[PDB]
């Protein structure tokens, strides 16, 4: 019911598996061998993007959760321009 | 409860569902293109809002200002979108 | 399909199904304005069922989604518009690219009716929130992301 | 009866589902009245999951719900439930 | 219930106006100038399949269609009626 | 619908919430997807201890105030209550 995403500087990162599953990367992650049918960790170790990128797609996680069609006033996603073209690439590596 | 029906009356989400003007609902034609048929002038039939949300046929609209400037349903001055 | 595959243009940049998409096709004043009233969803959909390039933009870098939003009838043929906006979103058209002039379709919808439908089949993604922060921020993307993800650049 | 099924998350809803979906420019039926009845708590998640399917299968169509010609199966918990009703 | 039957009625006494409206209005367009009595038979023969039109019904409605600035008599004679 | 994250360490968990609900199954739900014993348990609200009887929304965030696009940074600490030690994300590089 929750996985957990590790970033490459050590920090971890624990959202609902429902929440994770709207990237195709991370769910081809959780299939094939060393799926770790634990059903509470699935944990996956991101060995090359930052902490912030991966505390950003857990945000957009829960946000595309959340809206993904109601509430036709859409909120605005507040993207730092610090963390972007940097938050570009994790989205095209997860394939959100 | 283990079971349930219902029924789901389905209308297209335009916030304006007839013109009160011909009494006529927005998508077919207006009364002075259901006149002369097909011809030219149906092809047009301009869906014109108003200012007080207030959404008419073109034609409807045109004959209603050459009348007054007033809007069919409230007593309020017309005004194109 | 012969003919899609390969690529017809016009003075103006347009592919073959932004034609049929545009309201500014010339019609021949005989009789062919009582069949092939432009735009036509038939059209569109056997366009795109035959592998029309839905994503082609023409001179002017307008899609066949800012196109067809930019149509002025949206009611008197609503059945029409609906219809192929349909079909451009789920043939796989980005309902969030920009023209030459950085214009989302949303903003140049110009129509309550067009921007409420699109609104309704924009299908969001982190990817293009993130690809237009990025253009919208002006931060130099050239050589620091993937070749594939600079078209991504560019047309977000 | 197959979207719920390919649902990402499984959504035991624990109803039927039988609901029946009618142009509104063509049948005659409508509701004059206000008519203002709450969706029971049991099965409103079963309209919000319709709600769901509906609008990404028919966009831009609203679904008002004619509560007067809707009908169920009852759940007699508090009588022990004897047969059906 | 026979209080709805006749709203039922009612209703399509609504409908029927409305049509009748949209009659004298195609037959005006195609001729912007008719007789007062000819277009009473007019009407009838476009609408032998559909409703049968009583005579009042016609007087009404032209009636309607003439304070919405639509079809107004003629200033020759008030038998002639002009598109307006 | 109020959104947490909570944050412990290098451990960070993201957990939706209702808008009335106090944290006692809050700390059972974090006991279940942290395989820790629920007595550790005690999250601070901006470096100061909330009330467990206090539901979260009434705690001081609310729906509003914790938005799904960045919700709220209560900690998270374990009995010796040990102080808090988050370790905060890594600054994002600096644009040229
Ligand atoms: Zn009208
Ligand atoms: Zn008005």
């Amino acid at each position: 019911m929750y996985v957990k995403l590790i970033s490459s500087d050590g920090h971890e990162f624990i959202v609902k598996r429902e929440h994770a599953l709207t990237s195709g990367t991370i769910k081809a992650m959780l299939s094939g061998p060393g799926q770790f049918a634990e059903n509470e960790t699935n944990e996956v170790n991101f060995r090359e993007i930052p902490s912030h990128v991966l505390s950003k797609v857990c945000m957009y996680f829960t946000y595309k959760v959340r809206y993904t069609n109601s509430s036709t006033e859409i909120p605005e996603f507040p993207i730092a321009p610090e963390i972007a073209l940097e938050l570009l690439m994790a989205a095209n590596f997860l394939d959100c | 409860v283990k079971k349930w029906n219902a029924v789901a009356l389905w209308a297209w989400d335009i916030v304006v569902d007839n013109c009160a003007i011909c009494r006529n609902h927005i998508m077919d034609l207006c009364i002075e293109c259901q006149a002369n048929q097909a011809s030219a002038t149906s092809e047009e039939c301009t869906v014109a809002w108003g200012v007080c949300n207030h959404a008419f046929h073109f034609h409807c609209i045109s004959r209603w200002l050459k009348t007054r400037q007033v809007c069919p349903l409230d007593n309020r001055e017309w005004e194109f979108q | 399909y012969n003919l899609i595959h390969l690529d017809p243009r016009t003075r103006e940049g347009f592919t073959l199904l932004h034609l049929a998409v545009n309201s500014n096709t010339p019609v021949d004043d005989f009789h062919t304005n009582d069949v092939c009233s432009f735009p036509n969803a038939l059209v569109t959909k056997l366009l795109l069922d035959c592998g029309a390039e839905v994503n082609a933009v023409d001179n002017e870098g307008n899609s066949a989604l800012h196109i067809i939003v930019q149509y002025n009838r949206p009611i008197s043929d609503f059945l029409t518009l609906h219809s192929i906006i349909i079909s451009l979103v789920e043939a796989g058209a980005h309902t969030d690219m920009t023209n030459k002039q950085n214009k989302t379709p949303l903003d140049k919808s110009t129509t309550g009716v067009s921007e409420i439908l699109l609104k309704t089949q924009m299908k969001m993604s982190l990817k293009c929130l993130a690809a237009r922060a990025v253009r919208a921020n002006d931060i130099n993307y050239q050589d620091q992301i993937p070749r594939t993800l600079e078209e991504f650049v560019g047309f977000h | 009866n197959n979207f719920i099924k390919n649902q990402d998350t499984v959504i035991d809803l624990g109803i039927s589902f039988q609901i029946y979906v009618l142009q509104a420019g063509a049948w005659p039926l409508t509701q004059a009245p206000s008519s203002t009845f709450a969706i029971p708590q049991e099965l409103e998640k079963s309209v919000q999951m319709f709600e769901l399917f509906y609008s990404q299968h028919f966009s831009g169509r609203k679904l008002t719900w004619l509560h007067y010609l809707c009908t169920g199966e009852v759940k007699m918990n508090y009588l022990g439930k004897p047969y059906v009703a | 219930t026979p209080q709805e039957m006749e709203q039922t009625r009612s209703a399509v006494d609504e409908d029927r106006k409305m049509y009748l409206q949209a009659a004298i209005v195609r037959i005006m367009k195609a001729r912007k100038v008719l007789r007062h009595n000819a277009l009473i038979q007019e009407v009838i023969s476009q609408s032998r399949a559909r409703f049968n039109p009583s005579i009042s019904m016609i007087k009404k409605c032209i009636e309607v269609l003439i304070d919405k600035q639509y079809i107004e008599r003629s200033q020759a004679s008030a038998d002639e009626y002009s598109y307006v | 619908d109020v959104f947490l994250m909570i944050r412990r360490h290098k451990t960070t968990i993201f957990t939706d919430a209702k808008e009335s609900s106090t944290v006692f199954e809050l700390k059972r739900i974090v006991e279940g997807i942290l395989k820790r014993p629920p007595d550790e348990q005690r999250l601070y609200k901006d470096d100061q201890l909330l009330d467990d009887g206090k539901t979260l929304g009434e705690c001081g965030f609310t729906s509003q105030t914790a938005r799904p696009q960045a919700p709220a940074t209560v900690g998270l600490a374990f009995r010796a209550f040990e102080a808090l030690c988050i370790e905060p994300f890594s600054s994002p590089p600096e644009l040229p």
